[PDB]
C-alpha cells in the first residue's frame, strides 16, 4: 500500500581527493513510484543530475539510481535529499566518504 | 508480412487432402487455419503457436516448420462437406492477422454406377422453351460452358439424397431457340460415351 | 540454474496530468539490457547494454509495437481496476507486471513467470505449471475466469517454454564477454575509531557482478551475525555492485577478527583482516 | 525479446 | 454469435449505406473485412473496446461508431469508385476470430438495370423414372440483376435440404456486359416414387433482394423491389 524510501548515498569508486568519481543515491523499497530526489553541494542542489530507470523488486516496491559526475575535496560536502508521500519532511542524507 | 498458399486443390473422396502455407516474417508467433464456405464468413479451425511441431484435432493435423516458415493443414478422410476455401492467417500478436488468399478445395465423389444420360423435362406451366438435364455421369466429365451465346449451359454439380445415400452429377441446359434439340445440346464438348434416352 | 530473463512494467493513471505514464525494462540476469517510457519524446524501446545494440531495425520496430500497445492494454486495465474496487477517478493508481524464464547451465527451462500487482500489492499470478492462477482476491478473481475462458494461459506458457528461452540463449551467446563472466569483488578492510576502547572495521566488496555475494565477520574463527551491520547490495552505476559488511571491535584486538568473502567470481572464498 | 500477446490479457 | 442483416444491399452510385453488425458473444473487439475476388481478406476498421475505433488499412471512404458493446456499424460513403464488395464483420475473443455471415454490397452507376427473377419450375422426364427410378425436378430464375436472390425448395409446405443441387455461380445472360442480368438453375431429385404420389407438393423459391421504398423509378415497368417469386408442381401419377 505505501512503503517509504530506504536511502544510500556513496560513491561510485573509493573517493580520493582531486580526483574523478560519481556521487551515488539508492533509493530503495518505496510505493507509490513519485519520487523526489536531489543531489546537494554544500547547501546547493546539483543540476546535471540522472538517474536509472524506474524498476522494482520481487516485493513491488521501486528503486531508483541517481547519480552525478564529480571531484571530491577535503573542505566540500556532499549529500541526497529525499521527498516522497510517506514523508513528513524532506530527508537529508549526508555522504560519508567511509560509508 | 506475406502469406502465400496455393490456389490450387481437388482431391477424391476418402483420400487425404493436405494444404500448404509459407510466411516470411520470424515474428509470427499465432498461426491460424480457418475455412469459409461461398457467401459466408470464415470459420476457426486451428490455432497453433509457434512453439510446436505439431497439433492434431479429429480428422485435421497441423505441421509447423519454423525453421522454413512453412504451415500445412492435413484433412484425414475428406467428405462432401470439406469442400470449401481454405485460409492460412499469422499474426504477430494483438490479433494483428494477415490472411493468405486462400485455397479452394474441391472433393469429388466417387461415383458409384454412372449412367451418363440426357433427358428432356417439360414447363410444369406454359408451352415449350423447356430445359435439358445431363446427369450421372462421373466425376472425371468436364462439361463445357455454351458454343451458342443464346444457349445456357450450367456447371456440374452434386446432388446427395442422403435418404438413400446416393450422390450424383447434373448439368442443366435451356435455350428460347426451337432449333435447339436436347439431342445434340450437350454434344458440343468432350469425354463420355454418348448421350439422349427419353422414351 | 544458471540465467533468467526479466521484464517489468509500471503502469501508472495520473488524472489531472496526462494519459497514464507506461514504463518497461528488461533484464537479463542482473542486467538491464532494454528501455521504454511512454513520456519520451518519441517512445521506443531502447538499448541499454552493448550487446543488445546489434539487434536489427526490425527487432527494435517489433518490440516498440509491442510497448505502445501494451501501454494501451495497461490503461485500460487501470480503468477496469478502477471500477472493481470502486476508486475515485480523481486517485493516482499503479499496475504492475512481471514476467520470465529461469534456465538452468543447460539452457533449458527450469520455470516461468508472470505475476501481477495493483497499488503496490499482489492481483494475479500465473501458477508455476503455466496452465492455471492464483487470485490474490475476490476481485482478481474475476480476472482469472474471464483468462480461464479466453484460456490466456495457453499464449504465456508458449511465450515461457519458446522465444523467452530461445532470446535468453541468444542474448547470453552475444553478450558472452559480459554477462558469462563474472567480476569477482575488490576487497579491502577500513579502520575507523569510535573511542579509545573501540575502533569500526568496515570490510568492503566492490565492483562485483553478479549481485549474489555473502559477507561475514568471524572473531577467533567463530561467526558475529548478532554484531554484523550489513547494508544492502547496490549497484556501484558502472553495472557492477558493492556491498560491506562491519563490525565494533575493541583497539588492540584487530588481528583476531576475519572478513570473509563469497562471490562466484571468486576461485576460492576469501579470508581478510585489517 | 518482450511477450506479444495474441489475447490481451484484459482485467 | 455474430449476426449481419441484410444479406444482401444494393445502392445506386454516389449514396451513403450502413451495415449492421450485432453480436451476442459478449467480446470486446469488433472488425469490419472486405473481400473482392483476385484480393483475400482486407481491414477497412476496427474497435478494440467501446467508444474507441481505429482506422485498418483501407479507410478511405469508410465511417464507424461503437457506442454499445454488442454493435459495430460501418457505413459506406461515396469511398472508392469501387464499393461493391463482401464485407464481413468479425470479433475477438480468445484465439482467432469469429465472423458473421457477411453482407453484399452492390453499387451501380444506374438503377435502369435491375429486374426481379422469373421463376419456372420443369417437371422429371418419363425416362429417367423408367431408367433410373429416380426424378429430378428443375427450377429456373431468370432474368435477374443485382445477383442477389437465394433460391429455396419447398416439399409439401417445409423447405428441404436434401436431394437439393443449387449452382454455386449464376450464368450472365451477356457475360461481356458488367450489368448483365442473371440466371441460376436449381435441381431437385427425389424417388420415383415419391414424385409418382400426387399429394406431394413441390415449390420453388427464390427470395430476390431489389429496391426500397424511397429509391426512385421512371422506368413503366413495375419497380424491381425486395420480393419473393415461386413456381410450383404437383405429384404426376404415372
Amino acid at each position: 500500500i505505501q512503503r517509504t524510501p530506504k536511502i544510500q548515498v556513496y560513491s561510485r569508486h573509493p573517493a580520493e581527493n582531486g580526483k574523478s568519481n560519481f556521487l551515488n543515491c539508492y533509493v530503495s523499497g518505496f510505493h507509490p513510484s513519485d519520487i523526489e530526489v536531489d543531489l546537494l553541494k554544500n547547501g546547493e542542489r546539483i543540476e546535471k543530475v540522472e538517474h536509472s530507470d524506474l524498476s522494482f523488486s520481487k516485493d513491488w516496491s521501486f528503486y531508483l539510481l541517481y547519480y552525478t559526475e564529480f571531484t571530491p575535496t577535503e573542505k566540500d560536502e556532499y549529500a541526497c535529499r529525499v521527498n516522497h508521500v510517506t514523508l513528513s519532511q524532506p530527508k537529508i542524507v549526508k555522504w560519508d566518504r567511509d560509508m | 508480412e506475406d502469406v502465400e498458399q496455393s490456389l490450387f486443390l481437388s482431391v477424391r473422396e476418402g483420400d487425404s487432402s493436405v494444404i500448404n502455407c509459407t510466411y516470411t516474417d520470424s515474428s509470427s508467433t499465432y498461426l491460424y487455419w480457418y475455412k469459409q464456405e461461398p457467401g459466408a464468413g470464415l470459420q476457426l479451425l486451428t490455432y497453433i503457436f509457434s512453439n510446436m511441431d505439431m497439433k492434431q484435432d479429429q480428422r485435421l493435423t497441423v505441421l509447423l516448420n519454423k525453421k522454413d516458415k512453412h504451415l500445412s493443414l492435413r484433412i484425414a478422410d475428406t467428405q462432401t462437406g470439406d469442400s470449401a476455401i481454405y485460409f492460412c492467417a499469422v499474426s504477430g500478436g494483438y490479433q494483428k492477422v494477415t490472411f493468405g488468399i486462400g485455397t479452394k478445395l474441391q472433393v469429388i465423389p466417387n461415383i458409384q454406377n454412372p449412367d451418363p444420360a440426357v433427358y428432356q423435362l417439360r414447363d410444369s406451366k406454359s408451352s415449350d422453351k423447356s430445359v435439358c438435364l445431363f446427369t450421372d455421369f462421373d466425376s472425371q466429365t468436364n462439361v463445357s460452358q455454351s458454343k451458342d451465346s443464346d444457349v445456357y449451359i450450367t456447371d456440374k454439380c452434386v446432388l446427395d439424397m442422403r435418404s438413400m445415400d446416393f450422390k450424383s452429377n447434373s448439368a442443366v441446359a435451356w435455350s428460347n431457340k426451337s432449333d435447339f434439340a436436347c439431342a445434340n445440346a450437350f454434344n458440343n464438348s468432350i469425354i463420355p460415351e454418348d448421350t439422349f434416352f427419353p422414351s | 540454474g544458471s540465467h533468467s530473463m526479466r521484464y517489468f512494467y509500471t503502469a501508472m493513471s495520473r488524472p489531472g496530468r496526462g494519459e497514464p505514464r507506461f514504463i518497461a525494462v528488461g533484464y537479463v540476469d542482473d542486467t538491464q539490457f532494454v528501455r521504454f517510457d511512454s513520456d519520451a519524446a518519441s517512445p521506443r524501446m531502447a538499448p541499454r547494454a552493448p550487446w543488445i545494440e546489434q539487434e536489427g531495425p526490425e527487432y527494435w520496430d517489433g518490440e516498440t509495437r509491442n510497448m505502445k500497445a501494451s501501454a494501451q492494454t495497461y490503461r485500460e486495465n487501470l480503468r477496469i481496476a478502477l471500477r472493481y474496487y470502486n476508486q475515485s477517478e480523481a486517485g493516482s493508481h499503479i499496475i504492475q507486471v512481471m514476467y520470465g524464464c529461469d534456465v538452468g547451465p543447460d539452457g533449458r527451462l527450469l520455470r516461468g513467470h508472470d505475476q501481477y500487482a495493483y497499488d503496490g500489492k499482489d492481483y494475479i499470478a500465473l501458477n508455476e505449471d503455466l496452465s492455471s492462477w492464483t487470485a490474490a482476491d475476490t476481485a482478481a478473481q474475476i480476472i482469472q475466469r474471464k483468462w480461464e475462458a479466453a484460456r490466456v494461459a495457453e499464449q504465456l506458457r508458449a511465450y515461457l517454454e519458446g522465444l523467452c528461452v530461445e532470446w535468453l540463449r541468444r542474448y547470453l551467446e552475444n553478450g558472452k564477454e559480459t554477462l558469462q563472466r563474472a567480476d569477482p569483488p575488490k576487497t579491502h578492510v577500513t579502520h575507523h575509531p569510535i573511542s579509545d576502547h573501540e575502533a569500526t572495521l568496515r570490510c568492503w566488496a566492490l565492483g562485483f557482478y553478479p549481485a549474489e555475494i555473502t559477507l561475514t565477520w568471524q572473531r577467533d574463527g567463530e561467526d558475529q551475525t548478532q554484531d554484523t551491520e550489513l547494508v544492502e547490495t547496490r549497484p556501484a552505476g558502472d553495472r557492477t555492485f558493492q556491498k560491506w559488511a562491519a563490525v565494533v571491535v575493541p583497539s588492540g584486538e584487530e588481528q583476531r577478527y576475519t572478513c570473509h568473502v563469497q562471490h562466484e567470481g571468486l576461485p576460492k572464498p576469501l579470508t581478510l583482516r585489517w | 525479446k518482450a511477450f506479444s500477446p495474441e489475447v490481451i490479457p484484459m482485467f | 454469435g455474430i449476426t449481419q442483416s441484410p444479406k444482401y444491399l444494393f445502392r445506386k452510385e454516389g449514396q451513403n449505406v450502413t451495415l449492421s453488425c450485432e453480436q451476442n458473444l459478449n467480446h470486446d473487439a469488433m472488425y469490419w473485412y472486405r473481400q473482392d475476388p483476385g484480393q483475400g481478406l482486407r481491414l477497412i476498421y476496427y474497435s478494440q473496446i467501446v467508444n474507441d475505433f481505429q482506422k485498418g488499412d483501407i479507410a478511405e471512404g469508410y465511417s464507424v461508431s461503437r457506442e454499445k458493446k454488442e454493435s459495430f456499424p460501418l457505413t459506406v460513403t461515396s469511398a472508392q469508385k469501387n464499393p461493391t464488395a463482401f464485407y464481413l464483420c468479425a470479433s475477438t475473443g480468445s484465439y482467432g476470430y469469429t465472423f458473421g455471415s457477411g453482407t453484399r454490397l452492390t453499387v451501380t452507376e444506374d438503377l435502369k438495370n435491375v429486374f426481379p427473377p422469373e421463376v419456372a419450375v420443369f417437371e422429371p422426364s418419363e425416362a429417367e423414372i423408367s431408367h433410373t427410378q429416380k426424378a429430378t425436378l428443375v427450377c429456373l430464375a431468370t432474368g435477374f440483376y443485382p445477383d442477389h436472390v437465394e433460391l429455396s425448395w419447398w416439399v409439401n409446405g417445409k423447405e428441404v435440404h436434401s436431394g437439393v443441387c443449387t449452382d454455386p455461380q449464376p450464368l450472365k445472360e451477356q457475360p461481356a456486359l458488367n450489368d448483365s442480368r442473371y440466371s441460376l438453375s436449381s435441381r431437385l431429385r427425389v424417388s420415383a416414387t415419391f414424385w409418382q404420389n400426387p399429394r406431394n407438393h413441390f415449390r420453388c423459391q427464390v427470395q430476390f433482394t431489389g429496391s426500397r421504398r424511397m429509391t426512385s423509378g421512371p422506368r413503366i415497368g413495375p419497380k424491381p423491389v425486395t420480393q419473393i417469386v415461386s413456381a410450383e408442381a404437383w405429384g404426376r401419377a404415372d
